[PDB]
Order: C-alpha cells, then structure tokens, then sequence
C-alpha cells in the first residue's frame, strides 16, 4: 500500500470504431478529476 | 415628443463606484437601446383628415364635423418628466469621483514619482 | 394573351441585379430583371412569403423613383385557395406594395382553364 | 460581389467540410474556423420568415462577418447584434450607407470606416 | 543593489499609471452616464406622446 | 433513359458531364469516367495517352472503390498507399480541373487549355508520383502543371 | 398521392398521424414534421410555440437525420450531445404521449389534457435538460411534466 495527501492519465485506444472503451474512460476520469491537488491529465491514445 | 441624447461610453459602465448601481448600468444601458431601436423606428406623425371631402361622401355629415372639431382643437400632453435626478445624483457623484478620488488619488501619485526619480539617480 | 414572345434582337440580355432584400438570394444566387427564376420548394414554408417579401422589398425601390429598381409587381395565384390569397392579398396590402401590384389571382375555385389562362394574361400584362 | 464571392466560395467548403473528414462529428481548430464562421454566416444569411432588406445593409453586416468580427460570438446574438448594429448604422452611419449605395460597390474608405464602425459597434456591443 | 532599483522603479510608475488611469475616467465616464441614461429617458417619452396622435387619429 | 440510350448508339464520342463531379464543384465538372470515345487508341492515340488513361481511368475507378472506405470510415485517416493513390487521384482531380475561359466572368479564372503532350506527361509526372512533396490544392484549376507548381508557392503563404 | 398532394393547398393545419410513431405505440401517433399547419407560425401561435418547436423541430429533424446512421452505428461513437439531444428529442416525444380520457379502455391509460402553459415550461423545461438524467420512458404517456416528475419518481 501507498498513499499520498496529493499522473492521472488513461489509457484509450487511438482509434474509435470499437466500443464504449473510450467513453469509459472519458467518463471516469472526469469522473475522477474534481476530487484530486495537482490536477493533471494524461491521455495515452486519442 | 422630442429629446436629446448621448452615446455609448462603456468605460463609464463599470465603473461606478457608487457599488449599489454597479449592475444596473449595464442592464440600464440595454434598456435604453430598447428606447433607441423603438424611436429610431417610428414617425412622429400621421396625416390628417380633409373633412370638406369627408363630409361630402359621409352623408351623417355632422359627425365628421364634430370629430373635426374636438381631435383638431385638442393636444395631449408630452408623457411627463418624473425624473431629473439623473444628471444630478450623477454630477454631484462626479465631485464624488473627482474632489473625493481625484485628490487623494493625486497625493499618493507624487509620492511614488518622488521616490523613483531618486531611483533613477 | 397569345401574342408570341419577341425574337432575339428585341432584347438585351441582363446586367442590372435585381434585389429581394434576401441576402442569400441576393448574394448568392445573385438574380438580375427580366430573368426567369425557379423558386423551387414545398407548401407554405411561408410558400409564398418568399415572393412577399421580395416584393414588400421592392416598395423602397418603387419608394426609389427608378425603374432600374421601381419594380411593378405581378402576382399569379395558381389554384390558391380565397383563402390564402386573402391573406397574401392582405399581406400586401398591409405592406402595400399593392399599388405597384397586380394579383393575378386564380384561386382554387376556378374552372380550370381559368387557372389556365390566368399566367398567360398575367404574362400579356407584363410584356 | 465583393463580399459574397469570397463567401460563396468559403461557404462551399464550409459546408464540404460538413463531408470530407466529417459526416457529424471531429475537431481542428483551423478549419474549426471555418466552421464557426460558417456558422456564423449561416446566421448571417439566415434570414427569418418576413424580412425585406436593403443590400448595402445586407453587405454590411455580411462585411462584419466576411472580414471576420463576430466569429467570436454566437449566432444567437448575431441576430440581435445585427439589428443592433442595424439602428446603429442607420442612425449614423446613414451618411454611410449613403455612400455605399451610392458607390454600388463599397470604396475602400467605406470599408475602413466599416472597419471601425464594426469593430466599434461590436465594442460598442460590450464595451 | 541593482535589484533595489528596479523594485522601487516598477511600484513607483505603477502606482502613476494606474491612479492617473483611474482619475481620467472617472470624469468623462461619470460624465458619461448621466448624459447616456438622459437620453434615454427623454427619448421614449417622445415616441410616447407622438403615437398616440397617430393610433388615435387612426 | 432510352432516348439518351438509344443515343448512345450513334454516339462515337460521348460527353457525359456528371452532375454529381458538377456538385463537387468542378467545371470541368464532367463525367470522366464516361465520357469515351470508343476509338481511343494505342496506335492512334498511340499506347502512351492511351495508357495514361486507362491507367488513369483506372486509378479513378479504383479510388472510387476506395470511397466505401472511407465515407463511414477515415478522410485524411486509414491506410496509406491507398492514401498516396487517393491524394493522387485527387490531385489527378485537381489538374483535370481546368479555369472556364469566359466564365472567368463568373470566376475570375483565366481558362486554360494544354495540348496534348504537356498534359500526357503532365499526368505521367503526376503519375510519376512527383509532386507529393507538393500537395492537392495547388493543382486545382490549372492548364498545365508548372501553373500548378507555381500555385503552390502562392499557397505557401 | 396526388390527392392529398392537392389537398394540402387547402389546408390550413394539417394533421398527420404517423404509424411510424403509431408504431412507436404512440397514441399520440402525430409526426408535425409532416403535421403542420400554416397556422402554425410565430405569428398565429407564438414564436415561444414556434422556437421550443424550432429547437424541437429542429432537434427532431437533425434526429431524423440521425436514426439511420445510427440505425447503423447506433450513436455509440457519435457524439454524447447528441446522444442527450437526441434522447431528450426523444423524451420530447414521450412527453407529447398523452392519455386518452376517452379512450381509457383502449388505452388502460386515463387521459390527460394539458392546457398551454404547463405545455411551453414542459419543453422549455426538458429543453433545459434539467430533466435528464431521467428515464426516456418517464415522459412516455404523460400529463403535464409533473406527471413526468411523479413517473419519474414512480420509476426510479
């Protein structure tokens, strides 16, 4: 276990064509993003 | 009906530090373009009527004539000032901004001046 | 009402612009006066309103002095309905542009060769 | 001619791009200009149910948009802003349209006093 | 030293422009108000009384 | 339509024009796949221009199966040889659009016309996959291809 | 049908029932792309009737435009706002079926009727997307949209 008082990044797929996968993420990581300081974002695939 | 007039000036919008109108103005400002478009649009007047002729196709002709006379002879009176305050509650502010924030504003401004030119030396 | 169209010679082709008051038809498919132009659409999509307020529009030109501009306006009502026609009437009248206006009005009603006729009469009149 | 060839010509691909790289849904802010702009002439043309018009006027504030002063802005207050700017022009810049009309063309002094005068009434808008 | 004298450099002139920034304004755009608003209010009134005589008229 | 059908059959040389090449604009704005002549030739035409077109004509026809892609799916995105074939075609779009040399009242463009050779080979070099450096727009609305090159440089502004 | 193509020149409101939407079950089964009604305009009617149908019409007919891309690719890859104006198209549409007091055999389903201006805050209010994050079928049969509200509830 770690913690932190404090890289939020997902992980999509470049592409669409394909399932909910990237709204999955979208969502939850805005979904996510309120709560946490050092508010940043990653996005790996597009 | 008839009255004069002042343009846009929306430096003086934000500004008014008189805070309980602060809002208003912009909004006051909006109210007036719905008088500016309104009077811009519209004439002053009708025509009138040629009663001889009216009268000669009305063959109640009386009635034309007496219409006639009352319309002709009467004049409604120009909606009425309630308000002039305006100008004044302003001007008098306007010492308000000046004398009052002028003066003080000034004073402060020559002792920074005063400081710098030392600064520079 | 059958006189025949003119030949080549007595015209001359367009140059003037002829104006609506329609940006997008002005600009855009940009019409000139003597011309012929199809206004292609379905029912009351304000059918008709296109053509009103064309016309109401051509009231500042005919308020022009021109005529270049001063556009006396025809009107053919096809099968039209009283109706409607009473309000398009109507609708001129309000913005009367109804004095430089004929309607030529073959409402619904008419036996049919009257609603024939009426375009050809229309066209006698404005040739 | 001088602000709707540009605009017949922007507006083709404007709604083209509505089809190449887009059948409903993408982004790029390059074109993402176009588009706003698009739109926004869209407003521009967009001309309601009952609306006779004067060109020059037409001009001027398809002028605003052309030469890009609204973008900006939304569409919803393009229509409001349009009168707006109407009035406006009317009042004052009657001397303006005076000229414009006269010119049949808009001069490039017209234009800069367009220039201004938009630019103005926009901040005029705020400001 | 150097630094020193450009603190006082920066706050000197920035408290001359933002006063002398603040004096001008306020004048005209007071100034402003008062005649814009009057303006205003006369207008309407003008209409007011005229389309009367017209509707009335009519 | 039989009566165009039935046209066809005298017809030795057809022009189809295509609306729809219309609707995308272009003028020429032509069918060109169909618009034929039937006594286009390797001899006659000498196997040169008569390849270049079919080859050509093939390419279009090729590129137009390459449509099903990419209407539903990719346009400046799937694969990419197909790409350089689609981006060619479409530059072969571009240079066979041609300025309309009286409705330069309506454009504002100067027609242009090329005879014969400078356009065979101005369609090989295209061909030849030359100007790829160069890209699409550059090659709209052009007579011969050098006004293409030089359009680019007013484009690369 | 020739027709009706010459009847509509002689209206003056249209009404078209849609066995699409009839099909959609909806009694109401009105489709007003197509029921119109040259009486209605922001003139006769009111704009605010025009405009929240402008949007709706609007809405609808981008919609329309949609099903059938969708129909393909559901509207799964394409855009959320659509997917909520689409739905909220929808809801619209729910929340015109309406009961009918009289035929409460027919329908189970009492009727309801609605007077104008629990009708404009209706949209205005679904168009405020105030409502949504309801169920679609909330405003299915509805009365005024408290009806919608107590459904919801009802619902969920």
């Amino acid at each position: 276990d770690i913690k932190t008082p404090e890289l939020i990044i997902g992980v999509s797929s470049d592409r669409g064509l394909c399932g909910a996968i990237h709204s999955s993420v979208a969502k939850q990581m805005k979904s996510e993003a309120a709560n946490l300081k050092e508010v940043k974002i990653i996005g790996v695939g597009d | 009906r008839k009255l004069a007039l002042k343009t846009i000036d929306w430096v003086a919008f934000g500004e008014i530090i008189p805070r309980n109108q602060k809002a208003v103005a912009n909004s006051l400002k909006s109210w007036n373009e719905t008088l500016t478009s309104r009077l811009a649009t519209l004439p002053e007047k009708p025509p009138a009527i040629d009663w001889a002729y009216y009268k000669a196709n009305v063959a109640k002709a009386g009635l034309v004539d007496d219409f006639e006379k009352k319309f002709n002879a009467l004049k409604v009176p120009i909606p009425e000032d309630k308000y002039t305050a305006q100008v004044d509650a302003e001007e008098k502010e306007d010492v308000k901004s000046c004398a009052e924030f002028l003066t003080q504003s000034k004073t402060r401004i020559q002792e920074y001046e005063k400081e710098l030119e030392k600064m520079r030396n | 009402v059958g006189l025949k169209a003119p030949g080549i010679i007595p015209r001359i082709s367009v140059r003037e612009p002829m104006q609506t008051g329609i940006k997008a038809v002005d600009s855009l498919v940009p019409i000139g006066r003597g011309q012929r132009e199809l206004i292609i659409g379905d029912r009351q999509t304000g059918k008709t309103s296109i053509a009103i307020d064309t016309i109401i529009n051509q009231k500042r030109f005919n308020d022009g002095t021109d005529e270049k501009k001063k556009l006396y306006c025809i009107y053919v009502a096809i099968g039209q309905k009283r109706s409607t026609v009473a309000q398009l009437v109507k609708r001129l009248t309000d913005a009367d542009a109804m004095k430089y206006t004929i309607v030529v009005s073959a409402t619904a009603s008419d036996a049919a060769p009257l609603q024939y006729l009426a375009p050809y009469s229309g066209c006698s009149m404005g040739e | 001619k001088q602000v709707a060839g540009t605009m017949k010509l922007e507006l083709a691909q404007y709604r083209e791009v509505a089809a190449f790289a887009q059948f409903g849904s993408d982004l790029d802010a390059a074109t993402q200009q176009l588009l706003s702009r698009g739109v926004r002439l869209t407003e521009l043309l967009k001309q309601g149910q009952y609306s006779p018009m004067a060109i020059e006027e037409q001009v001027a504030v398809i002028y605003a948009g052309v030469r890009g002063y609204l973008d900006k802005l939304e569409p919803s207050k393009i229509t409001k802003f349009e009168n707006a700017f109407l009035s406006h022009v009317i009042s004052q810049h009657q001397a303006l349209l005076g000229k414009i009309r006269t010119d049949g063309k808009i001069s490039e002094e017209s234009d800069a006093k367009l220039k201004e005068i938009v630019t103005n009434f926009l901040a005029g808008f705020e400001a | 030293q150097l630094e020193e004298v450009k603190q006082a450099s920066i706050k000197q002139i920035q408290d001359a422009i933002d006063m002398e920034k603040s004096q001008q304004a306020l004048v005209q755009k007071r100034h402003y108000l008062f005649d814009v608003q009057r303006n205003n209010i006369a207008m309407a009134l003008e209409v007011t009384y005229r389309e009367r005589l017209h509707r009335v008229y009519r | 339509d039989p009566a165009p059908a039935t046209t066809f059959a005298h017809l030795d040389a057809t022009t189809v024009l295509s609306r729809a090449i219309a609707e995308l604009g272009i003028y020429p704005a032509v069918d060109p796949l169909d618009s034929t002549s039937r006594i286009m030739d390797p001899n006659i035409v000498g196997s040169e221009h008569y390849d270049v077109a079919r080859g050509v004509q093939k390419i279009l026809q090729d590129y137009k199966s390459l449509q099903d892609i990419i209407a539903i799916l990719g346009m400046d995105e799937l694969s990419e040889e197909d790409k350089l074939t689609v981006s060619r075609a479409r530059k072969i779009q571009r240079f066979l659009s041609q300025p309309f040399q009286v409705a330069e009242v309506f454009t504002g463009h100067l027609g242009k016309l090329v005879p014969l050779k400078e356009t065979i080979k101005g369609f090989q070099q295209i061909l030849a996959g030359e100007y790829d450096h160069l890209p699409e727009q550059a090659f709209y609305m052009v007579g011969p291809i050098e006004e293409a090159v030089a359009k680019a440089d007013k484009l690369a502004e």
